[PDB]
């Protein structure tokens, strides 16, 4: 699993691979690891599939009730706080690393990382999963401030492609989501749409 | 390991219009025999029987609790239980202890009331029922019983042929098991009568 | 006969008389007023001095429910203190759960639901107090809410609760609070409190003033002593002609 | 707020030895809409009147005849919300029976369990007895059943009976018209005639609700079939 | 068994009278009218409209907070009649029930199911003697995929039903008679016709010409199933269209 | 055990083998591994058989109650949510893994549910010890929007591969075809395996067994 | 809360429990249940108060309930409370059988149900059960037995007793006519028929208005059976023949 | 009437009669006086004896090293409240290793005593307390009521015939602030003596004195430690 969220001026760009494994067997090669928590809030799930699914369902339920009560669009910080509270209260029982990314009228695009253990930090960009280790240097050397939405999409696609090439638990297709004020735009990169890097030979 | 603590073997077979249930009689602790007339088959009706193999204490506990529930059911419903309903009741009773399981594998043989259609079934220790059409076996010598039954069973057997088949299968299966034997008791359930026989078996 | 002994019993007319009796108890208390302006909310309480032996500031009817929320109460003071504790717990729990300051409307709704929970059973008694909630934030602006013993919560521009609230409402209606600032609203509140107080009926009172707004940077606090003295002087000189 | 309830019984014996709360619940039932049940040779028909006080109501939204299982149906007389509560409890009891025994509950067992619930509400603390009588039909072992459960928790097996307003006149009419070996269609005709005996106004395919139980199971009769039966009557 | 007969505590707690009635429930029904307001709900062929009168006696009251229209979900809206605090508690309960239904079953609650749940809760209040029933009436508004617009009303007695048109409040009898007359003369009702029917029903039962700030209108349509509250401009346009003819 | 399912152009086809083993011995040669949930929803089971039976029965009962209350046809998403929440709150102690398929107002849906409480919504799924052979068949031959007969043939081929390449699978092939207009519970659908015909006869005759005591009770 | 409490478990100024006496009045308003103990068995003879031409045929018996393989009971009073008490009795019998693997003696079962009744009459604030019960059975200790229990929780053993409507007249008749140690089941049935005939004076005796159940021992087994309509008709015919013979001989 | 038997029943006048009856219970007790200077807080209690052969009832209790109370009303209620306050102070010293502020303790007392006044079957605490404490804010005199209301007082008197003591405290409040310990105790003793009839005089048997200050822990002077404070008191002015 490799997940990635990057913040640009108007919003955020989310990305994930689609491989779910039971050992070395790929049980689901078209998995959708980008979960919409609200209209403009998504989450990236890594770790135990059951734990992440249950936590995402519970946070969706709580955030929907909270937004209905307040008659106001929810904050990305509020969704991150709910995820953090649930993941910290049950840190011994859950195995869930979450990335919460979304757009706010009051705060704009926001990326929050909630790793295993239950800490919460806002970042310009976040990467998670077993395949994120292989792309730390790439995102460190490639990220720059002021990137547009298209540049953020290309950056996320490149990093995900490299991680999928190197990581055995990552692969399949690249699912991208761009969230801004107008709405959420989703796309799937597959086949030759995935960025290609030539293998060095001889 | 826990199921082999006391030994035992229960077998049920289907005839044309009859059922047969058989069990060994040995009661023992590990490799020591205590008694040779332990009851493993319990009547659950006029033409309904249950055989229990496994821990002897769990055999007795399950038989008594099943008799409790069956007596309450028959007092309330005002009728005799059907063998499928009894199988469901045993499954519920065993699954209530899913995390504290009884170490018994019940075997149910009987004729459906008002129809007299033969019914046989077996359940695991947590209550998974398995309704077959030929035979069901349970106990420490299930492989020998399976071989004997698969070799000898025939469809639409008369009660005499059914008796001979189940007797030969049980005798030759418990002759090859260390912790089973010390006699065999066979019940043949017909529409009009029930025949109980003890077989001349080895006592070693 | 006997239809007015329990909050779990309706009258033939369709009334819950225990709640009305609690509201009557509220109507016997001294008057506290609150005015919302374009940049904050100002609270003023006519705190009666029942005995000269009491310390100044004793039995204060202004509370800090949260860093940004103030509370002005009227009625039974023990019930008001319990409701202030409930509001404080609600705000603390909201910050613990959702990670940010509770909106004043949401807090008012929660406390109003808690109050309404005491108007349904014979096992409990309706609260004998009514109170106002004031707050200010950059995103939400100035907000002012009032909760009555029945559990009804409404937003207000200017609210008065207590013995003389109709005269206080008449005095407040003469104010163009939508364009005023907290500095002038403090003096206006002091003048209204001095106007509605009954010198013949009540021997003496203290003027308790508090505000929340941009001048306090979104914090609810007691109005500073200088501004309080200026407002009291202005109120006294306005009473004189 | 306090979630505790009253721990003392609201139904108590009188100096004459009568539970007057049960009698008042029976009066509430007797003030309800007429309901008729007829056990035929090959099935049971449950019939009732549902005339809304206005044409603004949606006749197709609330059903007085309700299925409990695939083979058991319900109809009531008295207070509608109480009937809803009892329908929910009866469905839950039938599903529990199926979970335990893996066979559909017999009509008698479900009637006994519902009557036990009604007795519990007649004796427990801080509650009033239900203000409904239930007409329960079912098909078990190739045989139809018709039962009536009263607010007190007592149940009776009936060939034909009536509840609600003018239920004594309906009972006399059923005594005059009922006979054994009756076919299901004749039973439906007799039930509709029993409803007509006390019906005020014009009876259409929406003013009444009919449910039938037979070997195929229990089902509500659609308004088109009710219209056909009314035209045939 | 005689009319108006009383025995024991049947006037004080929810126990049966000799006639078989529950007087506390009727008293809660009167508590509904104690509020003094009236609301009207009308169902169209592709829409559903709720209109209630908005009374703000004093200018010191922030008018944006005096609302009797609430949204339970994105697609379900309600209008409350009766006691305000009871209405708010019932609205909170309905919101919780809808959210829990979505969490547990994976799809949005139907309007009929929500009305049934609220009616069940109010019935529980009618059967137990330790608590007061709520003196409020709830009318639910929503769009069903199979059946279309839905209008459901539940009362303190535990009774609920679907309606082509319904009313609640002080003048609910006159409004129901007017809606009976309108529905009997059946003709095609578009969204505009349904809104005008509800508005004119309220105006004729209150016998007052309406201003855009004196009423409150919420609608759901098949094209836009989301529940929305009309602004003063749209209400003014509807009122002008009504007044020209 | 080999259980498989596909989504075809108009519904769901479920498949299973009918062999149940206890260790390395075949206990049942005709075992029904496709479980009724609702008239439009069925389920294939793997794992602890008693856990699967009880979980499917409980969810079927709850769905029946839900459909009785609502008066509508049950949704596959409701069954999936109920199953996954119940499995998750037991933290995998209920070792039931399920292939859930059905057709509702939204169309045909297929789910795979795991004992810890994680679900996947896929156009084709496999489960059991023979799941990899059936998955190979699917990945080799599956195409979207197949016809009913083509889907039945594909599921039968997958189950046959599981039967003939896994020691835990065998016997017959059972198919459940679900569409918005009909439901087809084909048991058995194929019989690729049969007992060999006898080459001789065994000795089993009357009087062969010696009897010590005999008691006969006449039932009136 | 205090205002609405009825105080069902408090003493009266004369030391009486009013709710218990009112439940006993309810018993007195119920149908007649009769029990006679003979040498070779014991019988129950209840009056069918549920009579109507539109009523369906009863499954086993309207008022006689089998408690276990060796006992049966008859109830007078509130029917649903009787259902609760019979379910509890069956539960107690099954619990004893589970614990000891022997059928419960009759007096122990009666004592358990009476303990439940007394617990309801002492605490809880609930109304008492308005049921009186007649118990018949056989056990290895005392053979055939007949017991009667009250809503107060008081029980006692009897040779012949009656509860329900016109129970005092039936008790007087049994006192006059019961012969201790000489009763057979046939003479007991004749006495039961004559007592039911005299007590049910408003309605002439017929097999459709009475239910009769007997308890006998048949080769080490207890047989609890309900008399068929023809058998009760023959009993009534014999009673009428004897009455006509007495009329002629007087 | 019908409104004076339950604490959960409002009256048509907006009053709860059970609370007023508990206030009467407080008014039934013997008079005690609390007063404070800039550096000390003093409680002087007029003890009462059931008989000539009975010891005078305790009226001043130890709560903590910086807090003491004087009681008036139901003695068992007073002991319950004192135990609650002692537990609260011990918890404060255990968790924060600092003395609990007096105002926060009084707030806790009010919160605890408000609950029984709103629940069916409970009754108000029929005791009124005068609390003397010293903390970072200096000396404090507090008065609690069965109505769960509490007051911050410069001086206060509760119990029977406390109106005369309150009048004397009103007269001499202007000079209470600058008095030293002996002068403050003499002022309190004169205020307490104002509650006594002419034929009765303050003696070492019926006077209890509790003092807390900046450098002085809370101490109770009962029988022979009272004589230095009694010495110097002039005769009753009549």
């Amino acid at each position: 699993t490799t997940i990635m969220a990057v913040q640009f001026d108007g919003g955020v760009v989310l990305g994930a691979d689609s491989r779910t494994t039971t050992g070395s067997y790929i049980a689901n090669r078209v998995t959708d690891k980008l979960t919409p928590i609200h209209d403009r809030i998504f989450c990236c799930r890594s770790g135990s599939a059951a734990d992440t699914q249950a936590v995402a369902d519970a946070v969706t339920y709580q955030l929907g009730f909270h937004s209905i009560e307040l008659n106001e669009p929810p904050l990305v910080h509020t969704a991150a706080s709910l995820f953090k509270e649930m993941c910290y209260r049950y840190r011994e029982d859950l195995m869930a690393g979450i990335i919460i990314a979304g757009w706010d009228p009051q705060e704009g695009g926001q990326v929050y990382s909630v790793p295993m253990g239950g800490m919460m930090v806002r970042q310009p960009f976040a990467i998670g999963g077993s395949g994120s280790s292989y792309i730390y240097g790439y995102v460190d050397a490639t990220y720059r401030e002021g990137m547009t939405k298209e540049e953020c999409l290309q950056f996320t696609a490149n990093a995900l492609a490299l991680a999928m090439e190197r990581d055995g638990s990552s692969g399949g297709v690249i699912r991208l989501a761009a969230i801004a004020e107008p709405g959420v735009e989703r796309q799937v990169l597959l086949g030759d749409q995935i960025p290609k890097f030539t293998i060095a030979t001889l | 390991s826990i199921m082999s603590y006391n030994g035992g073997a229960v077998m049920a077979m289907k005839g044309k219009n009859c059922v047969a249930i058989a069990a060994d009689r040995r009661f023992g602790i590990q490799a020591q025999m205590v008694t040779t007339d332990f009851q493993k088959i319990f009547p659950m009706g006029d033409r309904l029987y249950i055989g229990l193999a496994g821990l002897a204490t769990d055999v007795q506990t399950v038989a008594q609790r099943l008799k409790f529930r069956l007596n309450l059911y028959e007092l309330k419903e005002g009728r005799q239980i059907k063998p499928y309903t009894l199988m469901s009741m045993v499954a519920n009773l065993l699954y209530e202890k899913r995390f504290g399981p009884y170490y018994t594998e019940p075997v149910i043989a009987g004729l459906d009331p008002k129809t007299f259609k033969p019914f046989i079934c077996s359940l695991d220790l947590i209550g998974c029922p398995m309704v077959t059409d030929d035979f069901v076996v349970s106990g420490t010598c299930t492989e020998q019983m399976y071989g004997m039954c698969e070799s000898l069973w025939e469809p639409n057997m008369d009660p005499e042929h059914l008796f001979e088949t189940i007797s030969q299968a049980m005798l030759n299966a418990v002759d090859r098991d260390a912790v089973s034997g010390m006699g065999v008791i066979v019940h043949i359930i017909e529409k009009d009568k029930i025949t109980t026989r003890t077989l001349k078996a080895r006592m070693d | 006969t006997g239809y007015d002994l329990s909050a779990s019993t309706f009258s033939p007319d369709g009334r819950v008389f225990q709640v009305e009796y609690a509201m009557k108890a509220v109507e016997n208390s001294s008057t506290a007023i609150g005015i919302r302006c374009k940049d904050g909310v100002v609270f003023g309480v006519e705190k009666l001095v029942l005995s000269k032996l009491y310390e100044e500031g004793s039995n204060k009817r202004l509370f800090n429910v949260d860093r940004h929320v103030g509370m002005a109460v009227a009625g039974l003071l023990a019930d008001a203190r319990s409701l202030a504790d409930i509001a404080r717990e609600e705000a603390s729990n909201f910050r613990s759960n959702f990670g940010y300051n509770i909106p004043l409307k949401h807090l008012a709704d929660r406390v109003a639901m808690y109050v309404h929970a005491y108007t349904l059973y014979s096992a409990v008694r309706p609260f004998g107090c009514s109170f106002m909630l004031g707050s200010y934030s950059v995103n939400d602006g100035a907000q002012l809410y009032m909760i009555d013993p029945s559990g009804v919560s409404y937003g207000y521009w200017g609210c008065a609760i207590g013995k003389a609230r109709q005269a206080a409402k008449t005095e407040i209606e003469k104010l163009q609070m939508k364009e005023m600032t907290c500095r002038d609203v403090v003096k206006e509140v002091a003048k209204i409190i001095y106007i509605v107080h009954d010198e013949v009926k009540d021997k003496a009172f203290e003027l308790e003033l508090s505000w929340v707004g941009e001048i306090t940077n979104g914090r609810h606090e007691i109005v500073p002593k200088d501004v309080r003295e200026e407002a009291e002087k202005y109120a006294k000189e306005s009473l004189k002609e | 707020m306090a979630e505790r309830g009253y721990s003392f019984s609201l139904t108590t014996f009188s100096p004459s030895g009568k539970l007057v709360q049960i009698e008042y619940a029976l009066a509430a039932v007797a003030g309800g809409a007429p309901s008729v049940g007829i056990k035929a040779a090959n099935g049971v028909v449950l019939a009732t009147e549902k005339k809304q006080k206005s044409i603004l109501y949606d006749e197709r939204s609330v059903h007085k005849v309700e299925p409990i299982t695939k083979h058991i149906g319900l109809v009531y007389s008295g207070m509608g919300p109480d009937y809803r509560v009892l329908v929910h409890r009866a469905r839950k009891l039938a599903q529990q029976y199926y979970l335990v025994y893996q066979e559909p509950i017999p009509t008698a067992q479900l009637v006994q369990r519902v009557a036990s619930v009604m007795q519990e509400y007649t004796q427990s603390g801080g509650v009033r007895p239900f203000g409904v009588s239930l007409l329960i039909c079912g098909w078990n072992e190739g045989r139809p059943y018709l039962f009536q459960s009263d607010p007190s928790g007592a149940y009776f097996a009936w060939k034909a009976t009536a509840m609600g307003k003018n239920y004594v006149n309906g009972k006399t009419f059923l005594e005059k018209r009922y006979n054994e070996d009756l076919e299901l269609e004749d039973a439906i005709h007799t039930a509709i005639l029993t409803l007509k005996e006390s019906f005020e106004g014009q009876m259409t395919e929406d003013n009444i609700e009919v449910g039938i139980c037979n070997e195929a199971g229990f089902r509500r009769l659609t308004p088109t079939e009710v219209k056909d039966y009314l035209a045939a009557i | 068994m005689s009319r108006g007969s009383s025995a024991g505590f049947d006037r004080h707690i929810t126990i049966f009278s000799p006639e078989g009635r529950l007087y506390q429930v009727e008293y809660a029904f009167k508590a509904i009218n104690q509020g003094g307001l009236t609301s009207v709900a009308v169902r169209g062929k592709d829409c559903a409209v709720i209109v209630t009168q908005k009374k703000v006696p004093d200018k010191l009251l922030d008018s944006s907070t005096v609302t009797h229209l609430f949204k339970i979900t994105e697609n379900i809206g309600c209008v409350m009649t009766g006691m305000t605090a009871d209405s708010r508690s019932q609205v909170q309960r309905a919101r919780y029930e809808a959210a829990n239904w979505k969490y547990k079953y994976g799809y949005e609650i139907p309007v009929d199911m929500l009305c049934k749940r609220i009616a069940d809760i109010s019935q529980v209040y009618t059967q137990n003697a330790e608590m007061r029933p709520l003196g409020c009436c709830m009318i639910l508004i929503g769009i069903d995929e199979e059946q279309g617009p839905q209008v459901y009303k539940c009362d303190p007695a535990g009774y609920y039903c679907g309606f082509k048109a319904t009313a609640a409040g002080v003048k609910q009898t006159e409004s129901t008679s007017f809606l009976e007359k309108k529905v009997k003369k059946k003709f095609d009702w578009t969204f505009e016709q349904t809104v005008e029917t509800a508005i004119t029903c309220l105006s004729t039962v209150l016998s007052i010409d309406f201003k855009p700030s004196e009423i409150e209108v919420g609608v759901v349509t098949v094209e836009n199933p989301k529940f929305r509250i009309l602004t003063e401009a749209e209400i003014d346009a509807h009122l002008v269209a009504l007044a020209e003819r | 055990t080999t259980i498989a399912g596909v989504v075809y152009k108009d519904g769901i086809v479920l498949g299973a083998d009918t062999r149940a083993t206890e260790g390395m011995v075949v206990a049942d040669k005709n075992c029904s591994k496709i479980h009724f949930i609702s008239p439009n929803i069925y389920c294939c089971g793997a794992g602890t058989a008693a856990d699967t039976d009880m979980t499917t029965q409980l969810i079927s009962s709850n769905l029946e109650l839900h459909s009785l209350s609502t008066g509508r046809l049950p949704r596959v998403v409701t069954a999936n949510r109920m199953l996954k929440q119940m499995l998750f709150r037991y933290q995998g102690y209920i070792g039931a893994a399920l292939v859930l398929g059905g057709v509702d107002v939204t169309g045909p849906h297929l789910y795979s549910i795991y004992p810890h409480g994680s679900t996947d919504k896929l156009p084709y799924v496999t489960m059991g010890s023979g799941s990899l052979a059936a998955m190979a068949v699917f990945e080799d031959k599956f195409r979207p929007d197949m016809e009913e007969e083509e889907a039945k043939k594909l599921v039968s081929e997958a189950i046959a591969a599981g039967i003939f390449n896994d020691l835990g699978s065998g016997s017959n092939i059972d198919l459940c075809v679900i569409s918005k207009s009909k439901l087809d519970f084909l048991r058995p659908y194929s019989v690729p395996n049969k007992k060999g015909t006898r080459f001789g006869r065994y000795r089993c005759e009357k009087g062969t067994n010696a009897v010590l005591t005999e008691k006969v009770t006449t039932l009136e | 809360s205090r205002r609405y409490d009825s105080r069902t478990t408090i003493f009266s100024p004369e030391g009486r429990l009013y709710q218990v006496e009112y439940a006993m009045e309810a018993i007195g308003h119920a149908g007649t249940c009769l029990g006679i103990l003979a040498n070779d068995g014991v019988l129950l003879a209840a009056e069918r108060r549920n009579i109507h031409k539109l009523l369906d045929e009863v499954f086993f018996s309207e008022k006689i309930y089998k408690l276990n393989e060796d006992m049966a009971c008859s109830v007078a009073g509130i029917t649903s409370d009787a259902n609760v008490l019979t379910n509890e009795l069956r539960l107690i019998a099954q619990r004893y059988l589970l614990q000891y693997q022997e059928p419960i003696p009759c007096e122990q079962l009666v004592t358990a149900l009476c303990d439940i009744k007394q617990a309801y009459t002492q605490f809880g604030g609930k109304r008492p059960f308005g049921v009186s019960l007649l118990y018949i059975g056989w056990d290895k200790h005392y053979g055939f037995q007949l017991y009667q229990s009250d809503p107060s929780g008081n029980y006692g053993g009897w040779k012949a007793t009656c509860i329900g409507n016109n129970s005092a007249a039936a008790v007087s008749m049994l006192k006059q006519d019961y012969k201790e140690g000489e009763m057979t089941l046939k003479s007991a049935l004749a006495l039961a028929i004559k007592v039911l005939n005299k007590t049910m004076d408003v309605s002439k005796l017929s097999a459709e208005k009475v239910e009769i159940a007997t308890l006998t021992r048949e080769n080490g087994k207890t047989v609890i059976r309900v008399l068929k309509q023809k058998e009760v008709e023959q009993l009534i015919k014999k009673h009428e023949e004897e009455e006509a013979k007495a009329e002629r001989e007087k | 009437n019908q409104y004076d038997n339950d604490v959960t029943v409002w009256s048509p006048q907006g009053r709860i009669h059970q609370i007023e009856y508990a206030m009467e219970a407080v008014k039934q007790g013997s008079a005690t006086v609390g007063l404070k200077s800039k550096t000390h807080a003093v409680l002087v209690a007029l003890k009462r004896a059931q008989s000539e052969l009975a010891a005078h009832q305790k009226k001043i209790l130890h709560v903590d090293n910086h807090i003491g109370i004087s009681i008036a009303g139901l003695t068992a209620d007073a002991r319950l409240l004192c135990n609650f306050m002692r537990q609260e102070c011990l918890d404060s010293r255990f968790v924060f290793d600092r003395p609990l502020p007096v105002s926060r303790l009084v707030s806790l007392i009010g919160s605890k005593t408000q609950i029984p006044t709103q629940r069916y079957g409970r009754r108000p605490y029929g005791v009124g307390l005068l609390i003397a404490g010293y903390d970072d804010m200096g000396p404090h005199i507090f008065q609690t009521c069965p109505s769960a209301n509490y007051f911050d007082c410069r001086a206060m008197s509760i119990g029977a015939r406390s109106q005369s003591a309150r009048t004397y405290l009103e007269r001499h409040m202007s000079e209470f602030m600058e008095c030293n310990l002996n002068e403050l105790v003499k002022h309190g003793l004169r205020a307490l003596r104002e509650t006594l009839p002419a034929e009765q005089d303050l003696t070492t048997k019926n006077v209890s004195i509790g003092i807390v200050g900046k450098d002085l822990e809370f101490t109770i002077y009962d029988d022979d430690d009272v004589s230095p404070f009694l010495e110097g008191l002039e005769e009753r002015p009549q």
